[PDB]
């Protein structure tokens, strides 16, 4: 059993004018680059 | 008595070598506000790989 | 007595070199605001691969 | 008494160079607002690949 | 003395090179709000590839 | 009696060298408000690998 | 059992008159990038 | 069993005149360039 | 079993007059360039 | 057993006057470019 997560939660934004930016991002790993 | 070129840029990036007689002469030359991996190489073998890349990249005037 | 261009850019990338009898000769140029993942090579074998890209890229006037 | 061009450009990419007698001369030129993986190679083999690439690309005048 | 041409340009990309007597001389010139993987090569074998490519691309004036 | 380029840049990379008989001549120049992993290399075999990169990359202007 | 996600949850925006990004990305990970 | 998944969940955006983007996605991976 | 997915649920968006992008994607990933 | 797969799920869009896109890819995935 082997996990990785991002959890994020509610955004209340009323009457917005300006800039928001909601970003949520997972990224998995074991990668390997070889170079022999 | 050879020379390069003239001008003026806002944002964006510019080139304006004298690259006269050469192998890809010129540089890399980028603009503001981005993501850019990058690589120069003179070899018997290369290889770039890249991934997961976000952004805004907005603007507003009022 | 050769030269290059001559002028005025705004946002976007600009070449304006003497390239007379060159291999390619005059640079990457790249604008504002951008993704770009970027790559130069003299080799015998040469290999890009990328992948996952995601913006808003986005403009308002108000 | 060779020379390039002249003149004006917004937002788009720009080529002005003097390229007489090249092979391929004059730059790779970008513009803003964009996504754009880039390769240039002198080389005996080369290969690029690319895949999932997503974007708004708007605009909005008021 | 010989030169390349005149103008202005909004948006799109614009050649305005010197080119006589090349091979396939002038630049890869690219306009604004755009998706566009690029490949430039001098080799004995090239191999280009790509896949999956979203966007909105639209414009409102009000 | 050769020389290279002239001019003025806000915000993006600019390149203004002599690269006249050079080898790939001319730097990696870059821009401001960016993210950008880079590599140069002389070699028998190089390799570059990235991931994950995020940013907001945003102006206002009131 | 081998697992990569991203929860994002809830968008409360009305009246909006600016500009909203809400971006969710996932990126499974076990790459290998050879040279011999 | 192995997984790699995006979950994104109510969009509440009336009377929008403004400019919104609301972008979900999903990359596999185990890809394996190669270069001899 | 080997699953890779997208889930985006209901947009609720009564009286647009500006501009909306709902964008969904999803990539299958074991791909392999090779260059002998 | 492989599935790639996309779900997306009521628009509700009521007096439109602006511009909406609304968009849904999928894109299987073992492809395999070769240069010898």
């Amino acid at each position: 059993l082997d996990n990785v997560a991002t959890y994020a939660g509610q955004f209340n934004q009323d009457y917005l004018s300006g800039m928001a930016a909601n970003m949520s991002g997972t990224f998995g790993g074991a990668n390997m680059p070889n170079l022999y | 008595g050879n020379q390069g070129g003239f001008g003026n840029s806002r944002g964006g990036g510019a080139g304006l070598g004298n690259n006269q007689g050469s192998n890809m002469g010129g540089g890399m030359n980028f603009g503001a506000f981005s993501i850019n991996p990058a690589m120069m190489a003179a070899a018997q073998a290369a290889l770039q790989s890249s991934w997961g890349m976000m952004g805004m990249l907005a603007s507003q005037q009022n």
